[PDB]
This record gives structure tokens, sequence and C-alpha cells, in this order.
């Protein structure tokens, strides 16, 4: 589905608006404080995750491999280039509903792969 | 980090903290902040060597006191909100292979 996104208008920057086009039935965008207008590619205004399931490995850092106070196993090596040292935490994140798995971070220079299991 | 414990542009009572998470760093150098000595762990070793102690334990009639040594980058003062950032070892003997 997509979580869509903001759009702006190009001559004065505002926030583009999704309206209706009568005539061909084509959602446009129009910023409201000019008469600039711009087809909408996505077809797609307002959604909303109420179930939100959401994929932390999206929001960690890979420069949480620096932290001294976070554990870290030999246990598990790193899956892209096959590294000993990982640094494994919990969700730190409120609201997270109940999720006590950990996530993984590669150590070593540069690498920062991130995983889950 | 490496210049408060030369104590050569920042004076031993800046505290400063790398938050990795929100991407921030913050140096206070207010006053009012509580802040209490700890020792210094590079690799798995103190920094407080044997040397050190033995000019401590003359100290009478050496001039060579606290001072010289927060000034060898041995001891070092930490606060409370930079103390989120560190491990401390209650003992030496926590550093020894377990
Ligand atoms: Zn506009
Ligand atoms: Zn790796």
């Amino acid at each position: 589905p997509g979580i869509v996104g903001i759009r702006f208008c190009q001559e004065c920057n505002n926030m583009l608006y999704p309206k209706e086009d009568k005539e061909n039935r084509i959602l446009l965008y129009a910023c409201r404080n000019c008469d600039y207008q711009q087809e909408a590619d996505n077809s797609c205004i307002y959604v909303n995750k109420i179930t939100h399931e959401v994929d932390e490995l999206t929001q960690i850092i890979a420069d949480v491999s620096q932290d001294p106070t976070l554990p870290r196993t030999e246990d598990h090596p790193c899956q892209k280039c096959g590294h000993k040292e990982a640094v494994f935490f919990q969700s730190h994140s409120a609201r997270a509903e109940d999720a006590m798995r950990l996530y993984y971070v590669c150590t070593a220079p540069h690498c920062g792969h991130r995983w889950t299991e | 980090r490496k210049l408060r414990r030369q104590m050569d542009i920042i004076v031993s009572e800046v505290s400063m903290i790398r938050d990795i998470r929100e991407r921030e760093i913050r140096i206070y150098t207010d006053a009012g902040r509580i802040c209490r000595p700890l020792l210094i762990v590079e690799k798995q070793k103190l920094l407080l060597k044997k040397r050190h102690i033995d000019q401590l334990k003359e100290r009478e009639y050496n001039n060579y006191s606290w001072q010289d040594l927060v000034a060898s980058g041995v001891v070092e003062y930490i606060d409370t909100l930079e103390e989120e950032t560190v491990m401390l070892a209650m003992t030496p003997d926590d550093l020894q292979e377990k």
C-alpha cells in the first residue's frame, strides 16, 4: 500500500493538496495560494496503519555498534561479511506493542549490517 | 576526551556526552552539575599503574598530589548524565577474564 508522503508546489513551495478533477476524473494536487496543479501519479492519498506492525530495521542506526554499554555475542556471525561480533539490543522504542525481540548490529568498521532473529 | 584528560583547552569540569541513537553530542560547561571521580580503563587495564601509587605514598615533600594525578589522565570526573554512556567496573577484579 505505502505510507505515502507530502508533495510541495514548485513556485511558492507550499503544501500541495489533493483534489478531484470532475471533468476527467483524475486526481490532482493544487497549491491553494496559486493556480499550480499537478497530476497525481500515486493515486493513494491518506493511509493510516492502525495495526502498525513496524519494521525497526529501518530506524536502527549503524553507529550503535560503538556503544560500550551494549552486550555482544560471537555466537551470531554477520550475515554479509561473516564477522563474529554482533552487538544486540531490544526495541528501545515506546509503543512497541510487545516485543522482546533482539535486533543485531554487526561490529567491525563500516559493515553496519542489521538483522533480526 | 583526550583534551580533557590533558586539561589543555577544556577544564576537567566540562562534561561531554555522545548519545548515539539520537545522534546528538552534548558539551555542558554549566555550573551546578555534580560529578565524582573515577579511574579510567583503557583496553582491559587501569591507567593507574604502580608508579603512580609509589609517588602518592610518599606524597609528603614530593609536591605531588591529586592534581598531578588528574593531570596524567588517570582519573576523570564524570557527572550523572555522562554516567549513562559509561561502563563501570566495581573493582579491578571485574576487569580480569572470568
Ligand atoms: Zn504553489
Ligand atoms: Zn558484517
